[PDB]
């Protein structure tokens, strides 16, 4: 399973990943900095900088991980999305289970 | 608790399993217990209050015990900062005040779980210019819950879109009443 | 629902996003610049720079949004792909419906 | 179908893509450089630089492509993940089939 | 209201639809609202009181809104002149007085809707020489209702035929007890 | 009644049939009636108290009327000498006292009929060194009942075997909690 | 249930109704005098005066009532017809059951 | 089966019955004169005199009889209604079949 | 659908019909005066004069019409009966729907 | 049906049988004296004398008979067991029904 | 299968067992003397001495054995009862089949 | 559940019961001495003295108890039979489970 979210700064993204690793809820994380977001505020269109985070874990850990992210995220309504892959290298699934 | 606490919710199908789940949660972190009551028919409802990260640690321990996957867990949610208007309706029983304006409309919603009801109302109060007047949870009912909001006509229209988004398949009914008669306020 | 496509320049990507927001067909967009694409032209392998765009919307808006993108895209055969997530934060789904 | 993996350097990522194109197993590839990865080694949390690769192909080619990637990847346990889209522009599916 | 009002009854399967129906009825004519409460499980009950033609206008408007044919309406009735013995049991909660005679028999009936219960009792009091001692509507029950009458043995026999005629397929149980023991009166 | 009475229990699916059954029982022997109440959904519960042979004569007459074989009778039991700790919980509503020791464990049980609950608790108190703290029968519930016992860890283990033996297929859930937190006592 | 028949005179119609009421087989009767009947006798078309009777009763009494009417009717082949209503005022059904 | 309709005068009602008997489509007819009809014309409520006709026949003759009545009726939109009885004296059904 | 009831006088019957027409609940009514009713009162058989009323309407209007009649009828327990025809002239059904 | 239990003395066994016969709940009883019972009390193995009783009755009388035995038995937890035979002489079943 | 009956004396019980063994209808028998029977005769309760017999055989021999016992029993209505065990030592079932 | 067997002497029967109680496989036992057995040896009919033992236990303990009895019984082919009762006093079932 893959979980995705965004934060305003690179520092905040690293802090979320470290907390999830210390609790043994995920196996690893990838961070993508310096993107642009476009949306509407007060009937006006504006743009700003954001950072993306991607997290890799096992299917049976998903409800626990989503609950913890909601508690520590800096935005008032955090976007959190879950994607289920159709296939994967079996040796890699073994490593993910070994790490969590 | 500070001015702004967090809230966790768990719904289970057995009173005995509920007692076990609540014991594990209270041992994991310093939170305060609000509800541990049996729910019609033979179910149970647990509510926890405290600091955001403390509530998260408690819910993690509870999800392990509850058997998430065995069919004993009906629904759950976590709300990081509960809206100020909602807290009075949860600590005690409240009533409907006289409605000052006669030009406001109302909206009435019915959902299938307690978790859906609290989360949907919290988001609607956050995004739209409306007010909360009543909230009724399941008491001998069987899981159904409902709540009522009041505001101007176009504001109530926006709140309806948000409620449908949050509830999803858990929504049972939703109605909008323009210019309601007086007796509906008093009977409420 | 998530919709993905690519364009040759950053300017063209921003223009597509603004048009979709003004028509209230999407809620927000994320833009990723300065990537590399590798493919075959005339039996030869070549590489060039591209920009990626990701768009977030509701399931019932998907056929309308895809139709509009096809009409305004700069490439002769535009790649457009749709992905359906398995789960999401319920409060965020409320915000997305409120905005569209 | 979409296939994703990561490598330690940008040079290694380009080499994988070229080999798959010469064997006519994929139609095109996108490369994303200079990301950060966070994980645990020897009970310690560390971070390092990585590059991501995304590949686009037809559903009936997936088992052949995954097998070839496993044989030439530089890491001892390579992460390889497959995602199935729910919809796509029909003209683009025609181009993908024509190229492979 | 005069000495002798009329009564209208509507039973619905959703509390939100019930609020909408009651609003339309009160706008159509000058009647007074008695009940608009949710009913187990997640149902609603509406009672209206007033002049006969006024009650008719209100029920016509309500039947349009309720979706008569869509499965939201469970049952309904109109009673042109409610019997004097029945009114105290509806305005307030009542109890069983001491039973002066020991030679009287009793009859106990159970039906599936509130409309059937009120109409059947009204007709029996009109045609036979009997007295009403208790009436219990659905409260967390799920639609079941019951009532009890007392009189001489052959009079109670006649009332039973009338009750079967009114209720039809909505009747669940019916029993006659000759010379009941004292404790049954007190426990009642 | 003497210091040590006997108790009889009958559970029926119709309030009207229940009134008939209770009348026959009270005419057969000099016993005292405790409960004749309707039970969710539309059921009835009868409890009788008195001398052992008198209670037996009453239950014989009741079983004839109840139609044992027609599907109107749900469950029944007779207990020749009710345990002294159980009587206070049946005559009145009781509460949970402060738990003096913090080293004791607790056990929580859920069963499908009232007859199973009373009989299982009586046998466990007879054979094992434990104490009774709460007993909750069906009130708008739908037949489910539960009770709670406290004692040392190995004694609670023995009581669990006895409870499984008595209840049989009527047992729904059973849990043992070691070293429970304080709030569970107070919330009880 | 509703039962209908006809007789040559008004006097005969009243006599049938009284007999059925004394045996408690019906609740009430309505009589319509001075009608005209047209039919064919001996290959010729003729017309004559008749009276109609309508009787109201319960469904479980129908076979008994029809049998009794056949025994006392004055015509050699009496027309007797039964109609089942689709709905009725519930208070009136109570009165009908009370009377029979 | 029973067929019912109305006409403005008694003479017109008798003429309809005679035509149906000559074609052997019915067995007999009953005529009820001097009734009152109330309805709305031009947004106004008015009343007038009418006559009713009732016809008795077999089930397999119904489509033929209704077609013939429509062709000869004096009103521009004639009301014609069919009722099916639930029971009847078996000897009378024999007579009806013998006559048609 | 056809609805039938009776009243003690001709004047009362006309008043009921006019009220139902003004509310657009029926299309027309037929009135039959001067009939005889026979029934039992106080263990005695008696007879009296009555008038009959017949009303024609659409199936979806039946619950509303029956409710209104109960409210304005002069007798303490009014007899009200509903009959469903098996067939009708399609042009007449069009006129009935047009009028209500 | 066959019902079995045990008592400490022969006198107590006869008293139970007589009470059940006077109430017409059984047809006959057989008594077996002077047996030995072995069991554990206070973690110790002990032995004592007992008497056995067997009772013969009809299937529809079983719940009444078991209830009465529980009320009059001398032990605090009486052992009572029911056995259902698979076949029997039909004449004997007639005698058993005649006696109860 | 197990068959049970009773007789007034010990001598009669042994005679029944010997006859069944000579015809090869059973494998063995157990005899229990000096029991007490209690029952009702002429509205009076009386008691007398009896002996019990138990017989062991195969399921396919049951109808033959019951028929023979009925023919030679000394009482006018003999009690004969059949019980089917749920399990048994397989070696013992082999011995029983070998003997019959 | 009920288990039955026989032995040549009273002493041997008591020894079997004590062994089963020490291993907590049964709750109690009843012993019946001085019976007579009749069977065939070498084509001859003979008789001898025996003792019967009856054991009471729970259904889930049956396979273990039967296995242990077979190992310690004195006869070369021991008869062991199991009977399942159709009903029992619920308080007694509680005591049996408590003891094993």
């Amino acid at each position: 399973a893959i979980i995705e979210t965004t934060t305003p700064t690179e520092e905040e993204a690293k802090a979320i990943a470290k907390k999830l690793l210390e609790n043994r809820l995920i196996a690893e994380a990838i961070i993508t900095p310096a993107l642009t977001k476009i949306y509407r505020e007060n009937g006006e269109i504006k743009s700003e900088t954001v950072t993306r985070v991607t997290l890799y874990t096992e299917e049976e850990n998903v409800p626990k991980a989503v609950t913890y992210i909601k508690a520590i995220h800096p935005d008032p309504i955090p976007p959190i999305i879950v994607i289920t892959p159709t296939d994967a290298n079996p040796a890699y699934k073994g490593w993910v289970a070994f790490e969590t | 608790d500070p001015e702004r606490p967090a809230l966790g919710i768990l719904e289970l199908s057995s009173y005995a399993r509920g007692v076990k789940v609540a014991d594990a949660a209270l041992k994991a972190a310093p939170v305060k217990l609000l509800k541990c009551e049996p729910v019609e028919p033979g179910r149970a409802l647990i509510m926890l209050l405290g600091e955001p990260e403390d509530v998260a640690k408690a819910m993690i321990a509870a999800l392990d015990v509850a058997g998430l996957g065995s069919g004993n867990l009906i629904d759950y949610a976590l709300i990081p900062e509960i809206h100020p208007q909602l807290l009075p309706f949860l600590k005690e029983y409240k009533k409907s005040e006289p409605i000052k304006d006669p030009n406001k409309a109302i909206i009435v919603a019915e959902v299938s779980t307690v978790a859906a009801a609290i989360e949907a109302a919290d988001v609607a109060l956050r995004l739209a210019n409306v007010e909360l007047t009543s909230m009724r949870l399941a008491e001998h009912i069987g899981g159904r819950a409902s709540f009522t909001l009041i505001g101007d006509k176009e504001d109530v229209e926006k709140a309806a879109r948000a409620i449908r988004g949050v509830a999803g398949e858990r929504l049972l009914d939703l109605e909008i009443i323009e210019k309601p008669v007086e007796a509906l306020i008093g009977n409420e």
